[PDB]
């Protein structure tokens, strides 16, 4: 699936 | 900042520090600004005002130094650069002073997730925490007011966020404050943003999630005592931002 759904807003890792 | 302590940009991955060109050579820094989805990020127009010349600004996403590289930036040009028309700037207020920038890299893409890039949330309309919440600033500006340079790390610090009341009193800031700000300082007035935190992310936790709450605007001095550091009030703009993206 498509890299931008990986964006989670306000998320630290 | 003045106090904080140095971090790296995995602790605040939507930061995005802005830089100008000046074809003689050197690249300067401008302002800081937060990524708001993969082509969007967020600063103050006051930083662009003086040369709205998008061509000339660089962005950087994944930066935890000011002038040297870091492992996992990337550069953008700003394919738009949209200031808010209301933008107005008095002995010292700026007002609306929002600006957002489209980026595009030069492969033709916007920003890509990684651990050190990051989106940041958006509050929901005029929804704010309330005041006594400790939201946290980072950004590249003075650590102290007689500086001529700008750290070469990254830095953050906490901040309250403290009421229209206190900041509006007539020996903090008056009616320079509106509704359209949010004001935010140390207990101690021991740390603040200073010049060069312009732009950047006031961040807050709200209804669990890491928001933008404001956007490093103004202040009288740096950590001075009655002298808050306020903030473009994010929630209040949330029509214009979603008119433009
Ligand atoms: C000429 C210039 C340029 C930039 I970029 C700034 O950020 C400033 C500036 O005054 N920034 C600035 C200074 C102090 C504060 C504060 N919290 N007290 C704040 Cl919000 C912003 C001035």
């Amino acid at each position: 699936p498509p890299e931008e759904l990986k964006f989670q807003c306000g998320q630290k890792t | 900042i003045i106090g904080g302590e140095f971090t790296t940009i995995e602790n605040q991955p939507w930061f995005a520090a802005i830089y100008r060109r000046h074809r003689g050579g050197s690249v300067t820094y401008v302002c800081g600004g937060s990524l708001m989805s993969p082509c969007w990020v967020i600063s103050a127009t006051h930083c662009f005002i003086d040369y709205p010349k998008k061509e000339d600004y660089i962005v950087y996403l994944g930066r935890s130094r000011l002038n040297s590289n870091t492992q996992g930036e990337m550069k953008f040009e700003v394919e738009n650069l949209i200031l808010h028309k209301d933008y107005s700037a008095d002995t010292l207020a700026h007002h609306n002073d929002i600006a957002l920038l489209k980026i595009r890299s030069k492969e033709g893409r916007c920003a890509q997730p990684s651990r050190t890039i990051q989106t940041i949330c958006l509050p929901s309309m005029y929804n704010d925490p309330q005041f006594g919440t400790s939201c946290e600033i980072t950004g590249f500006g003075k650590e102290a007011s007689t500086d001529y340079l700008y750290p070469e790390q990254l830095k953050m610090t906490v901040v309250k966020l403290i009421s229209h009341r206190e900041c509006q009193q007539p020996h903090y800031y008056g009616s320079e404050v509106t509704t359209k700000m949010l004001c935010a300082a140390d207990p101690q007035w021991k740390t603040d943003s200073c010049q060069g935190d312009s732009g950047g992310p006031l961040v807050c936790s709200l209804q669990g999630r890491m928001t933008l709450t404001g956007i490093v605007s103004w202040g009288r001095g740096c950590a001075l005592k009655d002298k808050p550091g306020v903030y473009t009030r994010v929630s209040h703009f949330l029509p214009w931002i979603r008119s433009h993206t």
